[PDB]
């Protein structure tokens, strides 16, 4: 129902800052499993939950909707136990997040008007727009998962010290999901030359600043993997020096 | 027959070249 | 293509160049560099397919030549031709008349090598309202008004095409012969005294040719001018 | 002010030094590149001594060549792209008629042997977007339109029309009062009263629609620069 | 009464413009689009996002609308002019390839069409569907042409069916002008630097 500038900024401001009131907070004063075990439900939950309901939408906002709480999930799923790697590998996956929606926001905005409520208007963007399609399918598959991207990356990450923390459970149901998800998401693009129904040759192609926006976005996602340290090393100062 | 005459955009010249002049100056002493 | 990658730091120079000329009109307070009028280059050319025209060859300022399109003396390209030289080169001889609403074009790109040249071999009328898409067409010809010549048709020698006709594909018209209707059928033969007047009506429009440009070539009239910039 | 001159000399210095620039393009180009010109085109002019007579509440397109000696009337239109060349013989061309876009008016046989051939349209003529006429004398309110062509001592005759494609040639007295096609010519029905309304009503209307063309085409760039940021504004 | 006001220009100095507005109706092209400098597009015609109209041509609706779909192509001297009152307009579909001297008054041209040189289309016709005109083709008004057929001779006339070969052809044709258009338009570098030459013009005369 929001504009769509409005829906950006509530999906990608607040839930920062309000994850980092949850961690401060989580630190300081929670119990033995109290906070922990009212989190590692609603993980799984939330992953289950944006599989099976982003697998079938028919609007493309709902989509982002569905898909933005899988991937508060996932995060949701790193916050389970309380080490220094899982906390390190929260806040990268929580920083790929922000990028990959505001990147996200960008091209449903710059798709806007012409299409004021579809998903089957991806009328050949692979022929009437190229370089958007690609875009739009590398934003996407780092949304849900593929060789080396920055969303791939990040949920690997998170798998990473989830197994080693000591939790041997929530791997399972979020590897499925994101399997689940990758399927849905590359039948969808490999669903981009097979033929187009309906065709939206549009007005709106980004002015300037979203156009800029979008491409070091862009850029960065799949060149994230080339040189990830300096990531981590903040993201290593930070979590240890939240408490310690 | 030999000026500008359009005062906004004369100040806004002026404050221009001062910023690409306050820049060069800034980074002359990095 | 070295000679290409010249051409395109050409473009990226020239266009810093333009760029910064406006930044100093806008400077200097002056907006002029705004007022659209149609470039129209009556000769253009795409990356080196520029076209050659001979002196002493009128074309008239409102046409458009642009491609690998070559023409000799004697010419006249009169107001209103296409002649277009892109993928295949178009050649056109002395003493021929291309008249106004007329075009010399070439194929769009086909698949295979299939783009035919165009060949126009000296004392050739080509009427009004004339489409020669991919012909050679030959000395003493005449193709009279509301004419199409389909790719592939090779006419020749004192040979006339009607009127309002047009030639299919591969057809041949060669010396004393007259098609014309949809499609083009043989009608009848010819007559010397209309061969000689093919070539006095190329002489003809060789002097109205001579006459029209040293008349378009009068020192612009800046009376007009300065009317127009009054208001 | 004095500050506006010393920002004046800056702009003059750097906008040489973008005609420098632009040079040095050029000659890192050059050979193959036909740098623009001015117009050098015109839309009226003289052959030898015929000056064209062209009516004030005319519309003229600045891309129809009118050439030789044009006598056009009033309430007519020359529509964009024409040619009206009447460098060997005379062209009169009655008031209230319209040359729509793109056509053409030639004549050849000025004065040989006797025998001589003018061009002449009456009042009311509406002639189509590629119209040819080569040396014809078409009598008042008569129809021919897109892509007719008439090829030489034809004369068409009181409310006759010929319509998409017609090839009329060689001395065709059309009756008065048909409608004419082919390739050849001929005829095939009766032209009803109505549409001989409908000719009329076409030239009256299209003499309307050539007198806002000509307001707007007749615009210098002042004017032209207003209008455009009005109509911005105002769609705001 | 043929009085000739002598403030009439016989030099405008600047050529017929390209883009002519009509009393706030002003003709778009897209930014991907491609017309020539000689074109005269006059009041409500639109060129969507990948056309192309070759040198010597011209589009004035000022009656109704007329709009250049995806990647069609108009050929050198087409005149597209909408006819009298109604809607009846022209439209021109996603992949559609007109002829050399078209002459379209008012028409819609349903998507993956081609129409040969020296075409004309009267007042008010259907060409749906991969139809495929040929040179000299003329639709008399109130024509509706169907799916995959060959039309010819004026007026029109049934020829044959098409083969799949070439009703896929089509679109390739279509790009493949396409691309022509898109070298010509890497070619014209906007601003056309005119300028200069009326400011030392007017230098030298006056000022
Ligand atoms: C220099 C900053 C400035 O204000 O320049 C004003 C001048 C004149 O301002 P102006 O009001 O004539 O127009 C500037 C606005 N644009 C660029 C959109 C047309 O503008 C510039 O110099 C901008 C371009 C150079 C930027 C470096
Ligand atoms: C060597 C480099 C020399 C650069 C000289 C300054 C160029 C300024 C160009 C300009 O005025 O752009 C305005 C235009 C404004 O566009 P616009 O849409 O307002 O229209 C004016 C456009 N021109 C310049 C073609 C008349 O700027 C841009 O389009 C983007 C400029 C990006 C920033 C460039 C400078 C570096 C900072
Ligand atoms: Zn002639």
């Amino acid at each position: 129902g929001s504009p769509t500038p409005v829906t950006a900024f509530l999906s990608i401001a607040p839930k920062i800052s309000i994850f980092a009131n949850i961690s401060r907070v989580s630190i300081y004063g929670s119990y033995g499993a109290t906070l922990q075990q009212i989190f590692c439900f609603c993980s799984i939950a939330s992953m289950i939950l944006g599989a099976l309901a982003a697998m079938a939408q028919t609007k493309v906002k709902r989509l982002l909707a569905y898909s933005s709480i899988g991937h508060v999930g996932y995060i949701c799923t790193g916050f389970s136990c309380g080490t220094i790697e899982g906390i390190q590998s929260l806040l990268i996956g929580i920083f790929i997040y922000a990028l990959m929606t505001i990147d996200a926001f960008a091209i449903v905005l710059a798709l806007r008007q012409t299409r004021v409520k579809y998903i089957a208007d991806l009328g050949a963007l692979a022929k009437t727009n190229p370089i958007l399609a690609i875009t739009f399918s590398i934003t996407m598959f780092s949304y849900v998962g593929i060789p080396p991207l920055a969303g791939f990356c990040s949920k690997f990450y998170l798998f990473f010290a989830a197994l080693g923390c000591g939790a041997y459970f929530l791997a399972p149901v979020g590897v499925v999901t994101s399997v689940i998800g990758c399927f849905y998401y590359i039948r969808l693009a490999k669903r981009m030359f097979f033929d187009t129904p309906r065709t939206w040759i549009l007005y709106e192609p980004m002015d300037r600043d979203k156009s800029l926006l979008l491409a070091m976005t862009s850029s960065f996602i799949t060149l994230f993997f080339p040189y990830p340290s300096p990531l981590f090393s903040v993201t290593h100062q930070m979590a240890l020096s939240l408490y310690l | 027959e030999r000026v500008s005459t359009d005062k906004h955009r004369n100040y806004a010249v002026v404050a221009g070249t001062i910023t690409i002049l306050g820049a060069l100056g800034w980074y002359l002493k990095g | 293509t070295l000679g290409r990658a010249f051409y395109a730091v050409g473009f990226w120079i020239r266009e810093t160049g333009q760029a910064i000329d406006r930044l100093g009109s806008r400077l200097q307070g002056n907006y002029l560099f705004q007022e659209q009028l149609s470039r129209h280059r009556p000769l253009m050319n795409l990356f080196d397919k520029y076209p050659s025209v001979h002196k002493d060859a009128f074309v008239a300022p409102s046409a458009s030549l642009l491609g690998d399109v070559h023409v000799g003396p004697a010419s006249s390209i009169w107001y209103g031709c296409v002649l277009r030289g892109d993928v295949n080169g178009i050649v056109i001889g002395s003493g021929t008349n291309i008249q106004d609403n007329s075009l010399v074009h070439v194929a769009k790109s086909n698949l295979t090598g299939k783009v035919l040249p165009t060949i126009i071999g000296d004392n050739v009328t080509v009427g009004h309202s004339a489409v020669l898409q991919g012909c050679t067409v030959e000395d003493e010809a005449f193709i009279g008004m509301g004419a199409t010549l389909l790719d592939g048709v090779y006419v020749e020698k004192h040979a006339m095409v009607a009127a309002g006709a047009l030639v299919r594909q591969n057809t041949r018209i060669p010396y004393g012969e007259v098609w014309g209707g949809n499609p083009a059928k043989f009608l009848r033969k010819l007559t010397e005294d209309e061969m000689a007047f093919f070539s006095q009506s190329a002489l003809n429009y060789s002097n109205l040719a001579q006459a029209h440009a040293a008349e378009n070539a009068k020192e612009l009239e800046e009376t007009e001018f300065v009317k127009v910039l009054h208001k | 002010g004095t500050l506006g001159r010393a920002i004046y000399s800056v702009g003059f210095w750097i906008r040489e030094t973008g005609q420098a620039i632009d040079r040095l393009g050029s000659r890192l180009q050059g050979g193959y590149f036909f740098q623009e010109q001015l117009s050098r085109h015109r839309t009226l002019m003289n052959i030898f001594d015929k000056a064209p007579v062209v009516d004030k509440d005319v519309f003229v397109a600045p891309s129809a060549s009118v050439i030789g000696d044009v006598q056009v009337g009033r309430g007519s239109s020359i529509w964009y792209g024409c040619v009206l060349r009447g460098d060997v013989n005379s062209i009169r061309v009655g008031s209230g008629t319209n040359i729509q876009d793109n056509s053409l008016v030639h004549v050849a046989k000025s004065n040989l042997s006797g025998k001589v051939l003018p061009t002449v349209i009456g009042d009311n003529v509406t002639v189509g977007h590629s119209a040819v006429l080569h040396g014809c004398t078409v009598e008042d309110e008569a129809f021919v339109g897109m892509g007719a062509v008439l090829l030489d001592g034809v004369v068409v005759e009181k409310n006759a029309m010929v319509a998409a494609g017609a090839l009329v040639r060689q001395n065709t007295r059309i009756p008065s009062g048909e409608v004419w096609a082919g390739n050849p010519a001929k005829f095939l029905r009766k032209l009803s009263n109505e549409e001989i309304t409908f000719i009329s009503q076409s030239a009256i209307n299209y003499t309307n629609l050539a007198q806002v063309h000509a307001a707007e085409n007749s615009k210098s760039y002042d004017e032209i620069e207003f209008e455009k940021v009005l109509r911005k504004k105002y769609a705001r | 009464s043929i009085t000739p006001s002598p403030d009439r220009v016989k030099w405008d100095y600047r050529g017929q413009r390209k883009i002519i507005p009509l009393g706030q109706w002003l003709p778009k092209v897209a930014v991907d689009a491609y017309v020539a400098p000689n074109v005269v597009l006059a009041g409500q015609v639109t060129v969507w996002d990948g056309a192309s109209v070759w040198p010597g041509c011209v589009l004035r609706g000022d009656l109704n609308k007329i709009s250049i779909g995806f990647c069609s192509n108009v050929q050198e001297r087409s005149v597209l002019h909408a006819a009298w009152t109604s809607p009846a307009d022209t439209s021109i579909e996603r992949y559609v390839t007109i002829g050399a001297y078209s002459l379209l008054r008012s028409c819609t041209i349903e998507p993956e069409c081609i129409i040969g040189q020296h075409s004309i289309l009267m007042e008010g016709s259907l060409v749906e569907t991969q139809s495929i005109l040929e040179a000299g083709s003329v639709v008399p008004p109130g024509r509706r042409i169907p799916s995959g057929e060959l039309w010819a001779g004026n007026p029109a006339r049934f020829v044959r069916t098409l083969t799949h070969e070439e009703i896929l052809e089509i679109p390739k044709l279509a790009v493949a002008i396409n691309d022509l258009s898109r070298d010509h338009y890497s070619e014209f570098l906007p601003y056309s630097t005119v300028y200069l030459e009326v400011e030392k013009f007017k230098k030298s005369l006056g000022i």
